[PDB]
């Protein structure tokens, strides 16, 4: 039943390690003015 | 409380970076 089925993300242990170290999306910002810390 | 597994396996990823986006949430305090 369902054989073939990606269950488990695959990024998941590579984003894993990412986290971990805290490497995500670190785009610009538009316009902060204070407040939201980054 | 809630998992923290589904946003996970749901992850997007940015198309600039090529790192992992994290969609605002609100806060954690
Ligand atoms: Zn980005």
């Amino acid at each position: 039943r369902c054989r073939h089925r990606r269950r488990q993300a695959e990024r998941l242990s590579q984003i894993k390690r990412l986290l971990s170290e805290k490497k995500t999306c670190q785009c610009p910002h538009r316009f902060q003015k204070t407040c939201s810390p980054i | 409380s809630h998992p923290e597994d589904d946003w996970l396996e749901n992850i997007d990823v940015c198309e600039n970076c090529h790192y992992p986006i994290v969609p605002l949430d609100g806060k954690g305090t």
